[PDB]
């Protein structure tokens, strides 16, 4: 028999997640890609990213601890 | 293996522009491995970046370090959790003296809680817990190098996540009770994902189950590794084409609300049929205050038919069933919603997400190796209003 009864608890919220509960990352290593400006400038990619708004975008990864800000660099 | 690289103002602007233009909130991880003679964090480079970002009016949130449990292996430097907490206190003082004095700070982005990672998290929250806005930790089920198709479909693999979540809350409740807990970086399989698995329909069982368990267990935010990038676990491939997990993520975003409820199956086995229940997302224009969203995973090799309990048993239900586009079955990179392939209309236009209205009082059909959302219309649940 492949029929299953569900039980629902609906009295009160058991938890409240953020409106940004489903968030995304970009790996810090992507900033070492020569085409970083082309990739994140992509109108197609920004359309896809807008579909997940509201969300956090966390820029981080193993490379987080091997990246140094150089305000001179072009 | 990892060498130092520099990044430019241009790179910071590329990143911020992407986030701002996409309606996303940027969190930026600072380098924790810049160390003074006596192994205090050297904040001088972070100060250069904070000043630049303030100078451009960039509203940015901060982290400091990634997987500090791994520093000894990756960089041959051991920073204990006590010292790392002191480093966070020092970053917090810099944020309070910047133009965005209320900027958020998250950490410490530890790996999943083994003995030594639990110890680091505990000593970190004792030392630095007062200045973090949320506790961040990371989770992967498997090594991407050795993961199998069977692993992606195995409830015994899915269930391992529950014990990780329980162990993080045990640390947080013993040190900083009530502090919010976030999954700072998570996916199916580490080392960049499981080839030909982490980028397929089969990846969605782990992703949707993780979302369900996280919401149910008190995790407030889940950050998916990765939106776009070199790893197999990306939501969007190198050709800017969305993978099945993108479409699953878009549906979750559109249908699933902030208020978490509970569903369970009345049978003794609560393993291969996995069910989750929230209030419907109030922003979905189709639906109204009081509506429920049920989502379900069927890891059985046959169709299951779900019966809604009183007083929902005769309500109109909107089905959103995802199945792979053939011929590659669960290893497909294409997905159909209620039998319609999901594809961009053009580079600027997401498709409409078409529901399938069920005949009221019908049982909810969930095919073998599939996942679905079900919106219960006019549910009038008081907890959801
Ligand atoms: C399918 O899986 C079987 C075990 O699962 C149980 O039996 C099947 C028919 C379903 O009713 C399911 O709800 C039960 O949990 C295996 O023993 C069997 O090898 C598998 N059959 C096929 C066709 O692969
Ligand atoms: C990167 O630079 C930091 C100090 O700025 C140093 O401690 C570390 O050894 C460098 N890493 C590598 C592998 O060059
Ligand atoms: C921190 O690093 C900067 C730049 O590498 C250096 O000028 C400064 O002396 C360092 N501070 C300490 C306390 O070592
Ligand atoms: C930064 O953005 C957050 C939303 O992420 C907002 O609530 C906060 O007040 C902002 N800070 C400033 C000063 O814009
Ligand atoms: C943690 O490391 C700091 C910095 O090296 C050191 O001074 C302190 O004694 C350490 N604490 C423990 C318990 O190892
Ligand atoms: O794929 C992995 O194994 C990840 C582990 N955490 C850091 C990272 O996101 O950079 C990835 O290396
Ligand atoms: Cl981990
Ligand atoms: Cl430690
Ligand atoms: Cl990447």
């Amino acid at each position: 028999q492949d029929v299953v009864d569900l039980d629902f608890f609906t009295q009160e919220p058991l938890h409240l997640v953020s409106p940004s509960f489903l968030s995304v990352t970009i790996d810090a290593n992507l900033a070492t890609d020569p085409r970083f400006l082309i990739l994140l400038g992509s109108p197609k990619l920004r359309t896809l990213a807008r579909g997940l708004s509201p969300a956090y975008l966390r820029f981080g990864g193993t490379k987080t601890d091997f990246l140094i800000f150089d305000p001179k660099k072009e | 293996k990892f060498k130092n690289s520099t990044y430019s103002r241009s790179s910071v602007d590329v990143l911020y522009t992407f986030a701002n233009c996409s309606g996303l909130d940027l969190i930026f991880g600072l380098n924790a491995l810049l160390r003074t003679a006596d192994l205090q964090w050297n904040s001088s480079n972070a100060q250069l970046l904070l000043d630049y970002c303030s100078s451009k009016g960039y509203n940015i949130s901060w982290e400091l370090g990634n997987e500090p449990n791994s520093f000894l292996k990756k960089a041959d430097i051991f920073i204990n959790g006590s010292q790392l907490g002191e480093d966070f206190i020092q970053l917090h003082k810099l944020l309070r003296k910047s133009t965005f004095k209320n900027a958020k700070l998250y950490g410490p982005d530890v790996g999943q809680p083994r003995r030594k990672t639990a110890k680091m998290l505990k000593s970190f929250l004792k030392a630095g817990g007062e200045v973090i806005d949320s506790v961040t930790w990371h989770h992967y089920y498997l090594n991407g190098r050795t993961a199998t198709r069977e692993d992606f479909l195995n409830p015994d693999v899915l269930d391992i996540f529950i014990s990780s979540v329980q162990k993080v809350f045990q640390v947080v409740e013993s040190t900083r009770p009530g502090k919010k807990v976030w999954l700072g970086e998570t996916s199916s399989a580490y080392g960049g994902g499981a080839p030909l698995l982490s980028d397929t329909f089969a990846a969605g069982f782990m992703w949707l189950d993780k979302l369900g368990l996280s919401a149910r267990m008190g995790i407030e935010v889940v950050m998916r590794q990765v939106f776009f990038g070199a790893g197999n676990y990306h939501l969007v491939d190198e050709n800017f084409d969305p993978l099945p997990d993108y479409w699953l993520s878009l549906l979750f975003k559109k249908l699933v609300g902030t208020k978490v409820l509970m569903a369970s199956v009345q049978g003794s086995k609560r393993r291969k049929l996995r069910v989750y229940l929230h209030c419907t997302n109030t922003d979905n224009p189709r639906y109204k205050e009081g509506d429920l969203t049920l989502y379900a995973i069927n890891l059985h090799n046959v169709t299951k038919y779900l019966r809604l309990p009183y007083p929902f048993s005769n309500k109109q239900v909107d089905k959103y069933l995802l199945r792979p586009l053939g011929p590659h079955g669960l290893l497909s990179k294409s997905v159909q919603l209620n039998g319609l392939t999901l594809k961009m209309v053009d580079d600027q236009t997401l498709p409409p997400l078409m529901e399938k209205p069920l005949r009221p009082g019908s049982s909810l059909g969930l095919p073998a190796f599939s996942y679905s959302f079900f919106v219960i219309r006019n549910a009038k649940v008081a907890a959801c209003i």
